[PDB]
């Protein structure tokens, strides 16, 4: 149960992304998985290592098949459905 | 040649490009603007920060 | 979901440029970039910013 | 928390724009940001300095990335969502 959130800088998109992640994770459901936030600007290399293109990105690696979600996570219901199991 | 001031309103090319294009032909747009005989207006609109 | 910027493209390209001290750049098959993402306006703005 | 509203003359569009700005700012929310109204006709130069094309315009400069809204601000909900943070 691990989730990674790739963002770049104190951007409105990334800030809203992490805030919305907080909201969906807490109000919608319990703490089933642990979140880790990585800001790409300091480590551009990690962007290549994880093959990231469009900010912001939310990637789950718990299941064998990877799954990514691109954007700021504005739609709570869609984010929850994409992250539900 | 006929003493008529000019205005060049460009919607895509920047003033640097506009001047450089004719720089080779022998005209001096830098001097003609430096004297204001031709005035260049780069009217560019970016839709990224535009919500209607 | 939401709006995205091709920020990783810029970060990786900058990293490569600083690594190699590059002065020349080649962009091959930029049509796949459009074919991948769905929103056309975002891609248009992003590569206009890239150029 | 600064907002600028560029208009031209005692135009119905600009008057309705400022009136609607008053309405959304006051009834919808508190005074989180301060508004300044500039009429372009007296200073056409400022139009070039701020790179303004279509009247009326509402521009925020508080966040690092600029954001503009073009029109008379007829849709209260859309204006508030565009100006919400």
């Amino acid at each position: 149960r691990r989730l990674v959130l790739y963002v770049a800088g104190q951007t409105p998109k990334s800030l809203a992304a992490i805030s919305n992640l907080r909201r969906i994770c807490e109000e919608n459901l319990p703490g089933q998985y642990e979140v880790e936030v990585i800001d790409l600007k300091q480590n551009p290399r990690l962007a290549k290592e994880h093959s990231i293109v469009a900010i912001p990105t939310l990637v789950r690696e718990l299941p064998v098949p990877i799954r990514k979600i691109i954007g700021d996570l504005s739609d709570k219901e869609q984010v929850l459905v994409n992250l539900k199991m | 040649d006929h003493g008529e001031p000019g205005v060049f309103v460009t919607f895509e090319e920047r003033p640097e490009d506009i001047v450089n294009n004719v720089a080779s032909l022998g005209f001096e747009l830098d001097k003609l603007i430096e004297e204001e005989k031709i005035a260049i207006e780069h009217i560019a609109v970016d839709p990224s920060e535009v919500a209607e | 979901i939401g709006d995205y910027d091709l920020e990783g493209l810029f970060l990786r390209l900058e990293l490569a440029i600083d690594t190699v001290g590059a002065k020349r750049v080649v962009l091959d098959t930029i049509e796949s970039l459009f074919s991948a993402f769905s929103n056309p306006a975002i891609l248009r703005a992003e590569i206009r910013r890239l150029f």
